[PDB]
C-alpha cells in the first residue's frame, strides 16, 4: 500500500508528537496530501491539508495554533507536528492523497492504513 | 496567487445539461461545495432552480424549493454549503449583466466569498467548454505584474473580475470517464 | 431488439452517491433512474439517490423511503417535464436476493416494466461499468444490451474533463 504512516503512540496531555507519511509514488500521482482522524464511533474527520508544490496549508478549527502540516517533497514525505495535545485528539490518524485540496474524505484517492495516537487523560506533560 | 474555482465532474455535466435544456432561456441554479483558504473554492455539486422566474433575478430563487432540496440531499449524504450560483447565457457569452451584478450582491451578503458561474452551453458545442467564474470587487476599492493590473482595472471598470477555473476528478471518476468514452 | 442508452452523468452520479455515503464493504447504494422509455431504445438521462437500508445478515428486510421518491420526482418534474421515472439502480456488484421484490415496488412509480441498472462502482473490470435488467416471466431478470449516448453538450464536457 502506497502510503505508510509513522510516529504516533502514547503521549501525556500537553505533549508533542510528530507524525510522518511516506508516499512510494507507484500507482497514484497526487498534488495534495491530507491528515484525517477517526475516533471509534465517530465519523472520519479532516485534520489538515497541504499542496505538494507551493506548500499552501489548510487546518480544521479544532486544530489551529497547535498542529502544523509540512512536506519534504523531494523525499515524498508529509509531516504532522502536534503540540499542546488534548485527550480529545485520541484517534487513528490517516494520511490521504489525491488532487482535491479540501476537506471531504471521499474526494481523496488513496489512504494509508492509519496510526494510533493515544493522548493520556491522566498523565500530563 | 490566483483564486481558483475547482469544479467537479458531476457539477460541470449537470450545468451543461441544464443550460442546454433551457435554450433559449437563461436558466439558473445553486452551487454546493466548500470554501478553502483564500485561493480556493470547490464546487462539488449543483442543482437547478425551476424556471418560475421571468429571467434570472434574486426572485428566480425558490426559498422553499432550495430548502426542500437541501434537506433531501442531506438524507443521501450530500451536506455541503451553498458557495454561489450559476446561470447560463445562451450564445451571449461569459460575462455579467447589471441584473446579475445585483443577483451576486445579494449572494455576497450571505457569504463574502460567494462565486457566480456563467456557462454558455451553445458556444460550448464548438468543441470547447465556455465557462467562467466571477466575483464583485469593491473591498480593495514596487514590483507588479502588468497583466494583473490591466485586469484589476477592467475589473474596477465593470465592477467585477474573473477567477481561474479548474476541474477536479477522483482517480475512480477518471477510470469511469475513460469507459464512458 | 431492446436496447438501453445510458448518459455518462447517470453513471457518474451513482459513483458519487456510493462514495459520499461512505458505502461500506458488502453494502450497496440505491437510486432512481429517469429518462424516456416510449420507444424501443430506452434513454437513461438522469438519476437521484435514495435513503435505503438493508440487513446484511437478513436479505428479506430492507427499507426504501416511498415519500422520498414521490417528493423528489415532483421536484425533478419542475425542472424537466420530459425526464420521467423509468427504473432504479444499485451498486451491486451482482444481483441480490431481494431485487425482484424491490423491483416490484418500483413498478408503482414507472410507466414501463422498470429498468434495473446495476452500476459497478468498484471498477475492477474491463469495459462498461453497467448492466441493464428488466423483469420478465418467460419472474426472472433479462440482461439487456446497453450503450452510451450523450447529447452533444454532455459529450464535449466528458472530453473536456479528460484533456
Ligand atoms: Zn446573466
Amino acid at each position: 500500500v502506497q502510503l505508510q504512516e509513522s510516529g504516533g503512540g502514547l503521549v501525556p496531555a500537553g505533549g508533542s508528537l510528530r507524525l510522518s507519511c511516506v508516499d512510494s509514488g507507484r500507482t497514484f500521482s497526487s498534488t495534495v496530501m491530507a491528515w484525517f482522524r477517526q475516533a471509534p464511533g465517530k465519523e472520519r474527520e479532516f485534520v489538515a491539508t497541504i499542496r505538494w508544490s507551493g506548500g499552501n496549508t489548510y487546518y480544521a478549527d479544532s486544530v489551529k495554533g497547535r498542529f502544523t502540516i509540512s512536506r519534504d517533497n523531494a523525499r515524498n514525505t508529509v509531516y504532522l507536528q502536534m503540540n499542546s495535545l488534548k485527550p480529545e485528539d485520541t484517534a487513528v490518524y490517516y494520511c490521504a492523497g489525491g488532487t482535491y485540496y479540501g476537506t471531504l474524505s471521499y474526494k481523496y484517492d488513496f489512504w494509508g492504513r492509519g496510526t494510533q495516537v493515544t493522548v493520556s487523560s491522566h498523565h500530563h506533560h | 496567487t490566483k483564486e481558483t474555482v475547482y469544479i467537479s465532474s458531476i457539477a460541470l455535466l449537470k450545468m451543461l445539461k441544464h443550460g442546454r435544456a433551457g435554450v433559449p432561456m437563461e436558466v439558473m441554479g445553486l452551487m454546493l461545495g466548500e470554501f478553502v483558504d483564500d485561493y480556493t473554492v470547490n464546487v462539488v455539486d449543483v442543482f437547478a432552480m425551476p424556471q418560475s422566474g421571468t429571467g434570472v433575478s434574486v426572485e428566480a430563487v425558490d426559498d422553499v424549493f432550495q430548502a426542500k432540496m437541501m434537506d433531501m440531499l442531506k438524507q443521501t449524504g450530500r451536506d455541503q454549503m451553498v458557495v454561489g450560483w450559476y446561470h447560463s447565457h445562451p450564445g451571449f457569452g461569459c460575462w455579467l449583466s447589471s441584473v446579475d451584478v445585483n443577483t451576486q450582491k445579494s449572494f455576497e451578503q450571505l457569504n463574502s466569498r460567494a462565486v457566480a458561474v456563467v456557462v454558455d452551453p451553445i458556444q460550448s458545442v464548438k468543441g470547447k467548454v465556455v465557462i467562467d467564474a466571477f466575483r464583485l470587487i469593491d473591498t480593495g476599492a514596487g514590483l507588479l505584474n502588468k497583466a494583473n493590473i490591466q485586469a484589476l482595472i477592467h475589473g474596477l471598470n465593470r465592477h467585477y473580475y474573473s477567477l481561474n477555473i479548474d476541474y477536479h476528478k477522483t482517480a475512480k471518476e477518471t477510470k469511469m470517464l475513460m469507459n464512458l468514452h | 431488439h431492446e436496447k438501453v442508452t445510458i448518459a455518462p452523468l447517470v453513471l457518474l452520479s451513482a459513483l458519487d452517491h456510493y462514495e459520499r455515503t461512505q458505502t461500506k464493504e458488502n453494502k450497496r447504494c440505491v437510486g432512481v433512474i429517469l429518462g424516456d422509455a416510449n420507444s424501443s431504445t430506452i434513454r437513461v438521462t438522469n438519476s437521484f439517490a435514495l435513503p435505503f437500508e438493508e440487513d446484511e445478515k437478513n436479505s428479506d428486510v430492507w427499507f426504501l423511503d416511498h415519500n422520498y421518491i414521490e417528493n423528489m420526482n415532483e421536484m425533478c418534474k419542475k425542472i424537466n417535464a420530459k425526464e420521467k421515472l423509468i427504473g432504479w439502480y444499485h451498486s451491486g456488484p451482482k444481483l441480490r436476493a431481494s431485487d425482484l421484490k424491490i423491483n416490484e415496488l418500483f413498478k408503482k412509480y414507472t410507466q414501463n416494466n422498470p429498468l434495473l441498472l446495476i452500476v459497478d462502482v468498484k471498477q475492477q473490470g474491463v469495459g462498461l461499468p453497467t448492466d441493464a435488467y428488466v423483469a420478465i416471466e418467460q419472474k426472472t431478470f433479462l440482461h439487456l444490451p446497453c450503450t452510451i449516448e450523450a447529447e452533444e453538450a454532455e459529450e464535449i464536457g466528458v472530453e473536456h474533463l479528460l484533456r
